[PDB]
């Protein structure tokens, strides 16, 4: 290695391994951030603009980066927004404490210093956040789908996308149930427009020579509910095996109506050159199913599972509201709608272009997550690097105050808070520089609501922009990377063991 | 000894503009109707030459991630239409390697993604504005035989390229729908036989298998509609009393048949060729060791359905046939089976005997890339005068619209119109010519006079107005073409990094 | 990827240049030491066959060749080399930056120019006009240059005039088949007219037979199962028995135990022919070729006329005199080594062919490179006629075919730069009746020596060196 020993080097060391792993996140911050691309080894090339996504599959070895990415993937899994934020603030405290390490700074000064700070913030943050929620978001919800557009102004889609909002808000609340991401999947479609886009609350999925065998389903069933097969379907001792086969075929039919199931599933291959065998049964069926739509449709309809041949069960046809099944742009799909428990709504991604669904997943999944955490939480503060210019400044005022060592740890730490609204503005593609002069300059005088405009690269009042984001999470987010930072610090030797 | 593995986001871009232009600039020479083919030569024990681009990319192998993304969409428009892949490819690397400059000038790549999508707008509007479609190609028979003179241009099948030119618009005319306007999988145009010549290729609306006859001596014309297709298996005295079962089990194909009327009822696998001379002689035709996947195929010759199985075989359900001929289907080898007496195939495929192989894919591909334009002509009857003359007249707009932009979308739309120019240098190089002179002479020309066919004569022929020349395309196609390339030089410089796991410092 | 193709073109070309004309040098045909002790061959068609070549392009080429060789006649050399300096010409323009597309469209207007300078000059022969053989003679001996059979060329000769009224119908060439044995000379050739297989069941089966049926095997406690198989196979026989054949191929292997009983029955158990003279025998004579014989019984059957077994010169020279069609004239020589069998059936078979196009199309242009200048005159006239970059592509096309005659001019071991170029400025004044002859090394009318070459692969050659070029010159990458 390179100086892994007692104390300053090793710390030094440290500090140097969390800025290189925050260098492969650094430049996806900000909703129209950088991408990458990741191949998985055998030759399946990942591309993805979330940070969160790029950490979870990264190849870290160094320790100082494993206990920084298991850091990040905590805060991920404790709150889904904002996952490159505390790594990169974090990396920041440790690259700005970096040039006070090898002049004597004791880290236990920094650890200590880096926890009152983090404790004023805290307090100071409360002390600004505003309540919104009551303000006409429940009910008169033109506060909600204004604050809702935020991710799609300014862009091709702007004439629509008070549609797409109003709609998905509307499945939104008749689903507040603490909505999950998972449970509420979108599905492309080959052809059509971005107009008529439209949501099942249900599943979408295409019918293909292994997924569905017989076409012209009944429709208008009332009662459709699915029977989960674990047996093939489609079809001295030399013609004992043929005996034994032929049997198996006839003993196939007998679930026909033995068992009584409008819909069955399976996991082994279907046949669609034998739909006519399957005419004959007459009745719909599934095969080589994603477990997206087997989940989605045991938590919304509850079809039955069957192990044995002639497995008989009461849930085979079960109560099920309705059975939909309409072409979507020349291809019929398979909708499995009308559910007693159907918490499921699935959007149909319509449109010519095929390239758009990088596009869309990255602006319709954007806007749910901030319509459902501005519903969630009630009070919001500016966001777009507002609310770290601010706590800088506050910061800065706080530490010339305190006589001492922890002074210039906490001017250090109000230095880097500043990184957020400056990677933003960078990424951006502005000179940060002169946006981050404006920013701080009206914002120690003017007001305490200013941060980044992505459109006109221009320093803006995004509190009348409503760009909100909830207090609680931004406090939990600063307290994540302080803390990790901390613990950075606090490690000084690093033991083996390597084979004996 | 001191390797290093870091890519830094600039020079990151720097490597992938590369392969672009590594993976472009390399097919750009096959652009236009007298390109320079691509010889393709497999790594094991195929060689193979060819002019499509969107096949040479297709066969060739790329190791930077960067060109199989961009080859596998490729790939993924040929899929959508098949035309203008070249143009794409091309068009992207043009735009790449002269937006390199913008990147070493400083302009960050967001602001060059924007401002290219910006001059796409315009040049989409622009081409819309300049289209002078025809709308009359619906009854146009006679007009559609000038419109795939270009696409077959490039060859000398001009001698009988009128035959094949009718056989297309009769293949799109006995499928014409005016609701869907598509053709299916099942539908397939497609049948390669080795042998023969340029108007052996000649239109018949039939089943086409090349298996063996059910005998030397059964008369292979055979008119009764009775016809079927079975699955019908193989499967110490023990040996004869087997033989004797299975010939019981056949006796169903002999005696316990004619009620259910399968006179004509092909097999597939091994069979005894006594009961083969016992049906001659009862005269029950039956065609033993045929394909697998030919099952559909010889039953949908009059647009029926697949009967394999031996109890779902019905009357209604018999074999299919197309329409009653005599010819010989072999001149030198053996008669092709014939499958044509009854009906009009819905899934029609027109039959191809051509001599040479080369001339097969050239005559499949041009056939399915004339069904292509087709499709488009009767879902939407709006074309354009191309030939570089529309690229010239979207450079022009895009450079006007610069003098009243932005900072960084106007010098991203003077970049998107120096890039929209390479195709007609690319045309001209390929026709051999001055590259540069020819472009800028026929831009002059092209803002002197307010026509916007003025392009690139390739052919060497008179004048460079293509309305004479019937050189074509579609609105749809060039909209498709210039909206995917934007799209293509977006998102490559979205990207900044690569990384890969199992990393090597 | 072009100057490797290209590089790779022009070293196939030079491999067989050395062979052209009736002086080239000899090749060995060498390989891993295990089978190559030494193998020579002054053609260069068979050179092509046993190259192992590496460059696709030069693969193309080669598959060019061998169409060449098996379509009409023998060019493949010419064709090679042609195309060889096609392409070196090629290379030498591309060297001073000219556009292969325009190279290509010269090429294309000027082959088409010494194609119907080529037709210009064509002159019909009199043998399918006024019954002449010395054209006959000629086109033969051109042809079959290079080899030794001149003595009995007289006999190889008369079949090829007995071939256009009774061996033909509109250029048939499968009615004549060529074998021969080891141990002999050049006076040997002789008219057969069957194959020289013998009879299996001894000494006292006759000679002659009565009428011949010919067709094809089909076959030849377990042992319960092989006794009823056995049985089978004797009422089988017995059935044969009844159908009085006294000829009939047996493809598959049988023994002695049905062999005496196939004797006894009439039937000659044919121990699997070569199936070249079950070919001949089904054209000629009526014999058809099936899988099985169970189903034949009366109407199925062969037809012949008289076929008979006699022993002549200490070897077993069956004589299948008296068949329905007298076309089956076949060659029996006797050669000594193993190269005079190979050597003697594609001369045999290359000049059938061209006669068989000569009594096809009766048109033909004297050989020994005066045609090739005179396509090369035409050429060059139209070359400097015409304006732009194109010239320099056809006055390249006029080099190449320049410098295809000076190949059999340096084979032959004479000058080069002088005969040639003395023939060039000749044919402007000394035209197509003027010519090369390697007999005396110097110019000479060629239509007084009267060797010719028949038109059609003339034109073939022309037309498939230039195609060949084309298709090549258009690579460009891998
Ligand atoms: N429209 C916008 N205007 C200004 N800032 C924005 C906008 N959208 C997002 N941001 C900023 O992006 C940051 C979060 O982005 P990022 O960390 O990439 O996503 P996530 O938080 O899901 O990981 C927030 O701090 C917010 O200030
Ligand atoms: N006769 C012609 N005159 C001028 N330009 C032509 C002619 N034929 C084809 N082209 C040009 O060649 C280009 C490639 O056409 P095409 O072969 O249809 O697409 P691709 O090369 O992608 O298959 C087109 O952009 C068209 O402008
Ligand atoms: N005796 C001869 N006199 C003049 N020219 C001859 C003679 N023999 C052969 N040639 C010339 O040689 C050429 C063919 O030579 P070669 O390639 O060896 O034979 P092939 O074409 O059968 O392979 C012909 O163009 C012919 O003009």
């Amino acid at each position: 290695g390179t100086d892994s020993s007692q104390g300053i080097p090793q710390l030094v060391s440290n500090i140097s391994a969390c800025q290189v792993i925050a260098e492969a996140v650094r430049t996806t911050l900000g909703p129209r951030g950088m991408d990458k691309l990741i191949v998985d080894g055998r030759g399946k090339a990942t591309i993805s603009n979330d940070g969160a996504t790029i950490l979870k599959l990264l190849d870290v070895v160094h320790p100082a980066a494993k206990t920084l990415v298991d850091i990040a993937k905590s805060q991920d899994a404790e709150v889904g927004d904002g996952t490159t934020s505390v790594t990169l603030l974090a990396a920041e405290f440790l690259k700005q404490v970096k040039p006070y390490v090898e002049e004597g700074l004791h880290p236990q000064i920094i650890i200590r210093a880096f926890r009152t700070a983090t404790q004023l913030a805290v307090n100071k943050i409360k002390e600004i956040a505003v309540t919104v929620k009551k303000a006409d978001k429940v009910e008169q919800r033109k506060l909600l789908e204004k604050c809702a557009m935020t991710a799609l102004s300014s862009k091709l889609i702007s004439q629509q996308k008070a549609f797409f909002a109003k709609m998905v808000v509307d499945a939104v609340m008749m689903l507040d149930d603490l909505l999950q991401l998972k449970m509420i999947g979108i599905k492309k479609v080959q052809g059509g427009a971005l107009e008529d886009s439209q949501l099942v609350a249900g599943v979408a999925f295409k019918k293909t020579f292994s997924y569905a065998g017989f076409e012209m389903q009944p429709k208008k069933y009332h009662n459709p509910k699915i029977a989960l097969l674990n047996v093939e379907l489609e079809l001295e001792d030399y013609q004992a095996i043929v005996d034994a086969e032929w049997n198996i075929l006839y003993d196939k039919l007998e679930k026909i109506h033995h068992s009584g199931a409008k819909v069955v599933l399976s996991k082994l291959p279907i046949g669609d050159v034998a739909t006519q065998y399957f005419a004959d049964r007459d009745m719909f069926c599934a095969g080589r199913v994603p477990e997206e739509d087997l989940k989605r449709t045991m938590m919304a309809c509850g079809g039955s599972i069957q192990t044995s041949v002639n497995a008989l069960s009461a849930d085979v046809l079960g109560r099920c509201q309705v059975f939909e099944e309409t072409q979507i742009g020349g291809e019929r799909y398979n909708f499995f709608t009308g559910c007693p428990k159907a918490k499921t709504c699935t959007f149909i991604l319509r449109g010519g272009a095929e390239q758009f669904m990088e596009e869309t997943e990255r602006s319709l999944h954007d806007a749910i997550m901030i319509v459902r955490r501005a519903i969630k939480n009630d009070s919001v503060v500016a966001g777009g690097g507002a609310i770290e210019m601010e706590l800088s400044k506050y910061l800065r005022d706080y530490s010339r105050t305190i006589p001492g060592k922890q002074q210039l740890l906490i001017g250090a730490y109000a230095k880097a808070l500043e990184i957020i609204p400056r990677q933003l503005c960078d990424n951006a593609g502005f000179d940060a520089t002169n946006i981050l002069n404006k920013l701080r300059a009206r914002h120690a005088q003017g007001g305490t609501w200013y941060g980044v405009d992505i459109n006109n690269e221009d320093i803006a009042d995004n509190f009348e922009a409503f760009v909100w984001e909830p207090a609680m999470v931004r406090i939990n987010a600063l307290t994540a990377a302080s803390e990790a930072a901390c613990l950075i610090v606090s490690v000084d030797e690093t033991i083996k063991n390597p084979r004996s | 000894q001191d390797r290093k593995s870091r890519l830094m986001g600039l020079e990151a871009l720097k490597s992938h503009i590369m392969a672009a232009k590594a993976v472009a600039n390399t097919m750009r020479t096959s652009l236009g109707p007298n390109g320079l083919d691509k010889m393709m030569v497999d790594k094991d024990g195929d060689v193979t030459v060819t002019n499509d681009g969107a096949t040479i990319l297709s066969m060739m192998d790329v190791d930077h991630q960067i060109a199989k993304l961009m080859v596998e969409l490729s790939k993924s428009q040929d899929d959508e239409i098949g035309d203008g892949t070249t143009g794409v490819v091309v068009l992207a690397g043009a735009l790449l390697e002269e937006a390199e400059q913008l990147l070493d000038r400083g302009i960050h790549p967001i602001r060059i993604a924007d401002g290219y999508e910006q001059a796409a707008r315009v040049a989409i509007e622009h081409l819309d504005k300049i289209s002078d479609s025809v709308l009359v190609d619906i009854k146009d028979t006679e007009p559609l035989i000038q419109t795939a003179k270009t696409t077959l241009g490039s060859k000398v099948v001009n001698s009988c390229h009128r035959q094949m030119a009718e056989i297309a618009v009769n293949a799109v005319l006995t499928v014409a729908d005016m609701e869907r306007r598509d053709v299916d999988f099942e539908l397939i145009k497609v049948e390669g036989k080795v042998g023969g010549r340029l108007e052996d290729t000649k239109l018949i609306k039939g089943v086409i298998v090349d298996k063996d006859f059910s005998h030397p001596q059964m008369p292979k014309k055979v008119e009764d509609a009775k016809i079927a297709i079975l699955t019908c298996p193989f499967e110490v005295e023990d040996y004869k009393a087997l033989q004797k079962y299975e010939k019981e089990k056949f006796e169903e194909m002999i005696q316990q048949i004619k009620e259910t009327g399968a006179n004509l009822a092909i097999c597939q696998w091994g069979f005894d060729d006594e009961a083969n001379h016992l049906l001659l002689q009862n005269n029950l035709p039956a065609v033993r060791w045929v394909g697998g996947p030919e099952i559909e195929l010889i039953a949908i010759a009059t647009g029926g359905r697949i009967v394999p199985r031996f109890s779902e075989l019905t009357a209604e359900k018999l074999g299919f046939a197309g329409l009653v001929q005599e010819i010989s289907f072999g001149t030198t080898k053996d008669k092709m089976l014939v499958i044509e007496q009854c009906k009009n195939s819905r899934a029609v495929t027109i039959f191809i005997r051509g001599g040479n192989k080369m001339i097969i894919e050239e005559a499949k591909r041009s056939l399915h890339d004339a069904l292509c334009v087709i499709r488009n002509l009767i879902r939407d009857n709006r074309v354009v005068y191309g030939g570089g003359a529309a690229e010239i007249s979207c450079a022009l707009a895009v450079s006007q619209e610069a003098d009243k932009c932005p900072t960084l979308e106007q010098y991203a739309m003077r970049a998107f119109a120096d890039a929209l120019e390479v195709i007609p240098m690319a045309l001209s190089e390929n026709s051999g010519m001055n590259p540069i002179q020819t472009m800028t002479e026929v831009r002059a020309r092209q803002v002197k006079e307010m026509n916007p066919a003025l392009g690139i004569d390739c052919l060497h022929k008179g004048t460079n107005d293509m309305k004479q020349q019937h050189v074509i395309e579609t609105l749809i196609g060039k909209k498709q073409q210039i909206s995917l390339a934007t799209q293509m030089v977006r998102m490559i410089l979205k990207i900044d990094d690569i990384r890969k796991p199992g990393e090597s410092e | 990827a072009r100057l490797t193709s290209f590089i790779g073109a022009i070293a196939i070309g030079d491999l067989v240049k050395s062979t052209l004309g009736p002086k080239g040098m000899d090749k060995i045909l060498l390989s891993s030491g295990r089978d190559a002790s030494l193998m020579v061959t002054n053609d260069g068609a068979t050179i092509l066959k046993n190259i192992g070549v590496d460059n696709p392009a030069a693969k193309v080429l080669v598959d060019m060749s061998r169409v060449q060789d098996d379509e009409v006649g023998d060019g493949t050399t010419s064709v090679t080399v042609l195309a060889a300096e096609l392409l070196r010409e090629a290379e030498s323009l591309i060297a001073k930056k000219i556009h292969p597309q325009t190279i290509i469209a010269g090429w294309r207007e000027a082959t088409k120019a010494a194609r119907e300078a080529l037709l210009s000059s064509a002159v019909d022969h009199g043998s399918d006009e006024v019954k002449f053989r010395q054209d006959l003679m000629n086109i033969a001996g051109t042809t079959l240059s290079s080899k030794l059979l001149t003595h009995h060329k007289d006999h190889f000769t008369k079949l090829a005039v007995e071939a256009v009224l009774r061996l033909k119908g509109s250029g048939n060439l499968e009615a004549i088949h060529i074998i021969k044995k080891l141990g002999g000379s050049l006076a040997d050739s002789y008219l057969d007219e069957g194959f020289l297989l013998d009879k299996k069941i001894g000494v006292n089966q006759p000679k002659r037979i009565e009428n011949a049926k010919i067709l094809i095997a089909n076959t030849g406690k377990v042992a319960e199962i092989e006794h009823a198989e056995k049985e089978k196979m004797k009422e089988k026989v017995e059935r044969i028995l009844k159908h009085g054949i006294n000829c009939f191929i047996n493809r598959q292997l049988i023994y002695n135990y049905p062999e005496q009983l196939f004797g006894a029955a009439g039937v000659m158990a044919i121990e699997h022919a070569d199936f070249a003279g079950v070919e001949r025998l089904a054209l000629v004579t009526g014999g058809e070729i099936a899988s099985t014989f169970d189903h034949p019984e009366l109407v199925k059957l062969g037809s012949c006329k008289l076929i008979e077994e006699v022993m002549i010169g200490e070897d077993k020279l069956i004589h299948f005199s008296g068949v329905a069609l007298g076309e089956a004239c076949t060659i029996v020589l006797r050669g000594a080594t193993q190269q005079i069998l190979d050597e003697a059936e594609r001369s045999l078979h290359d000049a059938l062919c061209v006669l068989a196009q000569t009594v096809k199309d009766s048109r033909t242009v004297y050989g020994g490179g005066c045609s090739e200048m005179l396509m090369a005159h035409a050429v060059t006239q139209l070359a400097n006629r015409t304006p732009g970059k194109e010239a320099v592509a056809m006055e390249s096309y006029a080099k190449a075919l320049r410098m295809l005659p000076t190949i059999i001019a340096d084979n032959a071991g004479y000058d080069s730069a002088d005969l040639v170029a003395q023939l060039r400025a000749a044919h402007s004044e000394g035209n197509t009746t003027a010519g090369l002859d390697m007999r005396e090394g110097t110019i000479g009318d060629m239509a007084i020596l009267g060797i010719t070459e028949s038109f059609q692969v003339k034109r073939q050659v022309l037309l498939s060196a230039a195609e060949a070029a084309e298709v090549i010159l258009r690579v460009d990458n891998i």
